[PDB]
RNA sequence: AGGACCGAACCGACUAAUGUUGAAAAAUUAGCGGAUGACUUGUGGCUGGGGGUGAAAGGCCAAUCAAACCGGGAGAUAGCU
RNA sequence: CACAGGUGGUCAGGUAGAGAAUACCAAGGCGCUUGAGAGAACUCGGGUGAAGGAACUAGGCAAAAUGGUGCCGUAACUUC
RNA sequence: AAUUCCUUGUCGGGUAAGUUCCGACCUGCACGAAUGGCGUAAUGAUGGCCAGGCUGUCUCCACCCGAGACUCAGUGAAAUU
RNA sequence: GAUGUCGGCUCAUCACAUCCUGGGGCUGAAGUAGGUCCCAAGGGUAUGGCUGUUCGCCAUUUAAAGUGGUACGCGAGCUGGGUUUAGAACGUCGUGAGACAGUUCGGUCCCUAUCUGCCGUGGGCGCUGGAGAACUGAGGGGGGCUGCUCCUAGUACGAGAGGACCGGAGUGGACGCAUCACUGGUGUUCGGGUUGUCAUGCCAAUGGCACUGCCCGGUAGCUAAAUGCGGAAGAGAUAAGUGCUGAAAGCAUCUAAGCACGAAACUUGCCCCGAGAUGAGUUCUCCCUGACCCUUUAAGGGUCCUGAAGGAACGUUGAAGACGACGACGUUGAUAGGCCGGGUGUGUAAGCGCAGCGAUGCGUUGAGCUAACCGGUACUAAUGAACCGUGAGGCUUAACCU
């Protein structure tokens, strides 16, 4: 099934009758308007773009502008793109809610994580620190070696080494969907998703299953 | 990381940013208009405006803390005789920051910070 | 660690390729006294966006 | 190698020899000499004059 | 922000009475043994309190059967039935972490009698 | 949270006064047991007309701990101090008769009934 | 009383880190030993190179020591590069 | 070298302190001749740290810890 | 054994486990009586082993405060080739 | 005219002669559990005692604690215990100086990365008018481990003891990703206690310095020990192996023709990057419809006029960030500061009054103060402009209108 764009509110608790406490992160998901169908014949696969939220008049370009008005949509804050099964078929201008997810069980999401900036080794990729006295110098969190010596003579590709950490897309798969509240736009997930407050969430129905 | 961190370091450490400050709203208060650095000024923003929102109240309790914040009876006295008086129905922004090019010593970006009604 | 061998004048040209300086975009000209000025910056007369900001 | 091995050399060649019987579990090591070779017929020496022993000391008792 | 402030003001209990560290406190909790569901008090000294909405918790502490022994409570938990005050501590601190340290005498705290 | 070289008080009567974890069982490089959790102990100090004598090596099962337990709730049970019960190496049973000092209901299983029903006080 | 004790100046130099194109051709920082004695220090003097001096390490004798430095024999000699 | 070194003598305030230790001060003298920013990895010098507590390592290296005065009390062994 | 090759000798102690340590044994490769033997209180920045305390030494790292590193303006090296 | 070494540490990478997990054949394979060989390299593959140790023995685990290559990988990454200088001693040898694959105690480990390589991050041009977006997916990477319990079932098997295959469910270990709702750490930017001293004339109340002087709490953020999730199922083609039909060879025969199964290996399926994929792709939308002059006369050069879509620059900024970059916002505005209200933390401020000889207590009073938080608010700063980017976009051939 196709997914929702939604935003992270941030994260509760759930406490259940049976005194359990159910940690979930909060999406916000407005409606989502359907801005082009794309087909076989004209694009050679079938998906939907939709938008979302938002958008200043004096901050949407005429290109964004005109793509709007041709879909006689109102501008959102962004345009993204879902792939469709042979069954599903939505039409210009066609606006999906929330209540997509109301008999879905588990629920991928999709979100650009948490920027850490230039992290080294250890942060990174779970180094293990050198000994922090016994005379160590100066290499206390070094990576320590990156190579044999003569043969190969060089440095593999994929070498875990340090730079940019966070920021990127990541998916997190198979969560519980807690709540689906309609009226306020609400999708209640069971634990944490990738991003901080206010990012922009992919909410698609669970692939694995 | 200093993911949603206030404060500006400004190379120096806990103390010397403290008395520094401290002499930069003395400064202002008696002056009413001072050149410093851009970084500075919008530093000074967030130590000067609060001792003239303290100062909008009289009473013993508030002189003897802004006191405390500077230790100066003459900014003391100015500030709850004529810069509270003074902006009393302003709600907040007593300063303005006009930069004003650069430092010729290092090329530091400079700016004034001024009192709004000055 | 050091050279093996001396680089070239081409390769030193290529390597500060990237370090010419960019002029300033334009001036802005204040609205009373016509001076130009950077942006967003008080002019030599004292001038900002049309006010006698600081005297002298 | 050898222990308190001294030199390039000795620091890098495997000279010392052990010998396990799996039957008896007894051991014996030789690291005197600098052959492998050497050690080696040492070491089965002193293992064949250490099953004749068991067996003599078994026959004593 | 809003959104998450009502979803927590819909569930936060509204019977919470009102008590201070170095007060001692009875909670009432419900024990879930097979399939009989019963009540369980646990009476200590509260030494410390996290006002945190929703998330308020506080900490009891007491000495059952010669061991020490500190409970958290999630204040507006469901399994937490009931809290009621039985005596009113006078003390000057908000956390009372300095109790871990001392016993029987040196851990007696003065009544706040007012 | 018990590792290797950690000193445990006893919560029973075998005679033991103080052990020493020195393997946490179950699993390649586990490092911590929790409380209902087993571990290899060596006994370090013993009453002198104890079950047991300073110096023999067999099992125990944490009963309590500083770094406590957590409830389904959030809720977080602590103690003062890192308590175990020992056990026969092979059949696993506790060998005391008696319990001493509160146990929780993590103890709750077919495998500890004896110390559930032994134990003055579970949590 | 004490080649007594503790501990600053003072004299040293046991450990670690730093520095190693150094702040420094031997140091800095945190500790460390002695601290009325076979102690330490100022000024001046004497011992000279197969010589001195050495509570002795082949140590020291001007950042030079299993024979100082400067000048000379001298363009020593070099089946070696 | 306008160099984190070396360099003999003399003078010797207050409060706390046994003190020429140490802390804050006086008289007096200085802020150390590049600054301005930012607030990544990593290095250096510090602070704190759940549970554990030498499992580290060649080795408790390093760090942590102890630390004053008065009184009570203090073992083997001893050349007393 | 500052001495023992074989050798991690054997036995006892200590540890869950001890090529080290401590106590014996004597089979002293290759101790031994002023290039002294064997003891020995006190002393030692002396070597080995053990315990208590104590801890980021470690499980296993986290955060924070500063000096650098990074950017801008001024000055402006080096080895090497 | 110098290729630094044993062991350890950090980080690895490949082989397969496979240790575990996967598949199979035979068994002196009843079952359980093994033996042995064949296929299989996807993942996984201990902590300690002793020793400088490699090795090894030992303790206790594990599904298992593989065997190797990589300058016996890795010192311009660390260490420096062993080795390996100069001091010194023992045994021993030598008359002696000295010596010992004998031992013992002590004993300086430099290098600011030019190139390749690798991890990240930009600038330029290209992609054939320019521009803003959304894609496609050639290709590349990541991931892939496993225990135990219960049901099947005390069933099959077995004289008993014991005890399954196949299939299903639950819950763990290790590892990885994300996140901070909870539990915690930190929190020299918040509150308080307190020692010494100095100052604010003094009292009182405060400030400076003493490591944040020492401490006790603690917001936001970051974070693990905290808590969510993952490894798969399925599909295709196979390995060893098992077969079906079937001659050559009237039988037999898995094979020669033909057909079917068959594994953590392969290829997909899952996640991420990805059109410089120069083979530079696709879709949607937006913008530009003036004149004149020369020459060597053409994808030619001017001249004037015009300056779009958009971009950049500047400023306020950001859970974005080394700098670039990326994101939000710029008065038609909540981007930052302030302000207002709340929250949170600390713990009942000052001043006054009362009680007490006094230290101090009580009341006012849960007071005061409160960072980064939440909800609001144009008070301050985000200035009109200017700058870059043009004027309908080559040739040939088709198809269609024409
Ligand atoms: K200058
Ligand atoms: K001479
Ligand atoms: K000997
Ligand atoms: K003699
Ligand atoms: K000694
Ligand atoms: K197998
Ligand atoms: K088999
Ligand atoms: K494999
Ligand atoms: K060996
Ligand atoms: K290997
Ligand atoms: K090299
Ligand atoms: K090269
Ligand atoms: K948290
Ligand atoms: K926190
Ligand atoms: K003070
Ligand atoms: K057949
Ligand atoms: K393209
Ligand atoms: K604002
Ligand atoms: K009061
Ligand atoms: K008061
Ligand atoms: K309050
Ligand atoms: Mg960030
Ligand atoms: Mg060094
Ligand atoms: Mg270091
Ligand atoms: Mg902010
Ligand atoms: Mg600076
Ligand atoms: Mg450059
Ligand atoms: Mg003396
Ligand atoms: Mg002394
Ligand atoms: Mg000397
Ligand atoms: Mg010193
Ligand atoms: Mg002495
Ligand atoms: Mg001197
Ligand atoms: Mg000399
Ligand atoms: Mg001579
Ligand atoms: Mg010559
Ligand atoms: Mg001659
Ligand atoms: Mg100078
Ligand atoms: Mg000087
Ligand atoms: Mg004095
Ligand atoms: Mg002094
Ligand atoms: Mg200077
Ligand atoms: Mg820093
Ligand atoms: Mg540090
Ligand atoms: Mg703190
Ligand atoms: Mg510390
Ligand atoms: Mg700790
Ligand atoms: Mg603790
Ligand atoms: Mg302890
Ligand atoms: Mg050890
Ligand atoms: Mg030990
Ligand atoms: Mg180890
Ligand atoms: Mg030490
Ligand atoms: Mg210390
Ligand atoms: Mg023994
Ligand atoms: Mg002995
Ligand atoms: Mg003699
Ligand atoms: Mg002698
Ligand atoms: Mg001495
Ligand atoms: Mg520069
Ligand atoms: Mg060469
Ligand atoms: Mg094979
Ligand atoms: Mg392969
Ligand atoms: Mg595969
Ligand atoms: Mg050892
Ligand atoms: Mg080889
Ligand atoms: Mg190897
Ligand atoms: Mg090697
Ligand atoms: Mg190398
Ligand atoms: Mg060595
Ligand atoms: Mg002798
Ligand atoms: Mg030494
Ligand atoms: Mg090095
Ligand atoms: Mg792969
Ligand atoms: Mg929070
Ligand atoms: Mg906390
Ligand atoms: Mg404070
Ligand atoms: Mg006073
Ligand atoms: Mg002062
Ligand atoms: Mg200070
Ligand atoms: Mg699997
Ligand atoms: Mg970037
Ligand atoms: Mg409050
Ligand atoms: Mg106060």
């Amino acid at each position: 099934m196709i997914g929702l764009v939604g935003k992270k509110v941030g994260m509760t608790r759930i406490f259940t009758e049976d005194g359990v406490s159910i940690p979930v992160t909060v999406i916000e998901v407005e409606a989502n308007r359907v801005t082009q169908v794309k087909d076989l014949a004209n694009d050679g696969y079938r998906a939907i773009q939709v938008t979302t939220g938002a958008k200043k008049a004096n901050r949407v370009t005429k290109p964004e502008a005109g793509h709007f008005a041709k879909a006689g949509v109102e501008a959102g804050r962004g345009l993204w793109e879902f792939r469709l099964a042979e069954g599903e078929e939505f039409t210009v201008g066609q606006s999906i809610s929330v209540e997509l997810f109301a008999d879905v069980k588990k629920v991928d999401v999709t979100g650009t994580s948490k920027g850490k900036g230039f992290a080294g080794t250890v942060k990174r990729w779970n180094f293990r620190t050198q000994d922090a006295t016994h005379g160590n110098s100066l290499s206390h969190r070094v990576p320590g070696s990156i190579g044999q010596n003569q043969t190969p003579g060089k440095v593999f590709k994929g070498k875990k080494m340090a730079g940019q950490m966070g920021n990127e897309r990541v998916t997190v798969q198979s969560l519980d969907v807690v709540r689906v509240d309609a009226e306020r736009n609400l999708l209640l997930v069971k634990g944490a998703v990738p991003g901080a407050t206010g990012s922009d969430l992919i909410v698609k129905p669970a692939v694995k299953a | 990381m200093r993911h949603r961190k206030s404060g500006r370091q400004l190379n120096r450490n806990s103390s010397h940013r403290q008395a520094m400050f401290r002499n930069m709203a003395g400064s202002l208060v008696r002056h009413e208009i001072i050149k410093t650095t851009l970084p500075k000024a919008k530093e000074l923003r967030r130590v000067v405006e609060p001792l003239i929102t303290l100062a909008k109240t009289d009473s013993v309790a508030n002189r003897r803390l802004a006191f405390a914040r500077t230790r100066d009876n003459e900014i003391v006295a100015k500030l709850f005789n004529e810069l509270g008086p003074r902006f009393a129905s302003r709600a907040g922004g007593y300063t303005r920051i006009l930069k004003c090019g650069f430092r010729a010593g290092d090329n530091a970006p400079m700016a004034y910070i001024e009192l709004v009604d000055r | 660690a050091v050279q093996q061998n001396k680089p070239t004048r081409s390769k030193r040209g290529m390597r500060r390729s990237h370090d010419a300086l960019t002029a300033v975009t334009s001036l802005s000209v204040d609205k009373t006294s016509g001076e130009k000025h950077l942006r967003h910056h008080i002019t030599a007369d004292g001038y900002y966006r049309g006010r006698k900001v600081i005297a002298k | 190698r050898t222990s308190g091995a001294g030199g390039q050399h000795v620091n890098r060649t495997e000279s010392a020899v052990r010998i396990t019987h799996i039957p008896t579990g007894i051991v014996t090591q030789c690291q005197n000499d600098r052959s492998q070779h050497k050690n080696k017929d040492q070491a089965m020496k002193q293992m064949k004059a250490k099953l004749y022993e068991l067996e003599m000391q078994k026959k004593n008792a | 922000s809003n959104i998450i402030k009502q979803l927590e003001q819909e569930q936060m209990k509204q019977d919470v009475p009102s008590f201070r560290p170095g007060d001692t406190v009875e909670v009432k909790v419900w024990v879930v043994e097979g399939s009989k569901k019963r009540l369980q008090a646990f009476e200590g000294v509260v030494i410390a309190i996290r006002n945190r909405g929703l998330h308020s918790a506080f900490t009891v502490r007491k000495i059952s059967n010669g061991e020490g022994v500190e409970r958290v409570f999630q204040t507006h938990s469901p399994v937490v039935d009931s809290i009621s005050v039985k005596r009113r501590g006078a003390v000057r601190k908000a956390k009372l972490y300095y109790l871990r340290e001392r016993t029987g005498k040196a851990a007696r705290i003065k009544e706040r009698l007012n | 949270m018990i590792q290797e070289q950690t000193m445990l008080n006893v919560a029973d009567n075998s005679g033991a006064r103080r052990v020493m974890c020195i393997k946490v069982l179950g699993g390649s490089h586990r490092r911590y047991a929790g409380v209902g959790d087993i571990i290899k102990i060596t006994i370090k100090e013993a009453i002198p007309r104890g079950k047991v004598k300073k110096g023999d090596v067999l099992k125990a099962v944490v009963v309590r701990t500083k770094k406590g337990v957590r409830r389904p709730d959030g809720s977080v049970i602590r103690f003062d101090g890192n308590a175990c019960v020992l056990l026969n190496n092979n059949s696993e049973q506790p060998i005391g008769t008696r319990i001493f000092g509160p146990v929780t209901r993590e103890l709750r299983s077919e495998k500890f009934m004896k110390i559930i029903s032994l134990a003055p006080e579970v949590l």
